[PDB]
Order: C-alpha cells, then sequence, then structure tokens
C-alpha cells in the first residue's frame, strides 16, 4: 500500500522584542560673558 | 594705599577695589587679576 500523506508544515518560532535606547547627554555648557563692562573712572570730592 | 592682595582696579582713581574672579590671585596692587598658571587652582574668590 502507498504510505500515508506526510502532514504540513508546522508553524515558525515567535521573534523576540527590541530593548529601548538611553537618554543623550546634555548639551554643553556656555561659555562665560566675554569680559567685564568697562569701569568708570570716578569723579568729584565727597567731601564736607 | 595699594589695593590688598585678593582684589584689582582698572581705573584710575577708583576709591574701591573690586574683587578677583573666582579661581584667580592677586598680589599687593595690580591692574588685572592674573589666572593660576598651569597645573594650579585657586578654588575661591579674591584668593591671593
Amino acid at each position: 500500500p502507498p504510505p500515508t500523506s506526510p502532514p504540513p508544515s508546522p508553524p515558525p518560532s515567535p521573534p523576540p522584542p527590541r530593548p529601548p535606547p538611553p537618554p543623550p547627554p546634555p548639551p554643553s555648557p556656555p561659555p562665560p560673558n566675554r569680559s567685564p563692562p568697562p569701569p568708570p573712572p570716578a569723579s568729584s570730592a565727597i567731601n564736607p | 594705599k595699594p589695593c590688598q592682595p585678593g582684589r584689582y582696579q582698572n581705573s584710575i582713581g577708583q576709591r574701591v577695589c573690586k574683587p578677583c574672579d573666582m579661581g584667580t590671585y592677586s598680589r599687593y596692587g595690580g591692574e588685572l587679576c592674573t589666572k593660576c598658571p598651569a597645573g594650579t587652582v585657586a578654588s575661591k574668590t579674591g584668593s591671593s
């Protein structure tokens, strides 16, 4: 007699998930303001 | 009278001496505060 009909192919395995990425570094801080403003020479007396 | 170390003045005829910037030293007087030379640190404002 002929052999029994083979059974159909079985389903494939489930896939794994993916992790999330870490937070990026903060922006570099700005440098301080460019020098002090020119100072006043000062004047008058301030006397009594 | 010369500004005591730890302060500076950059204008002729100023009664008050401004405090030196943080991370900077000053000698007796000085028109401008000279930053720490090379591998050192002041770690305080108006340090001598």
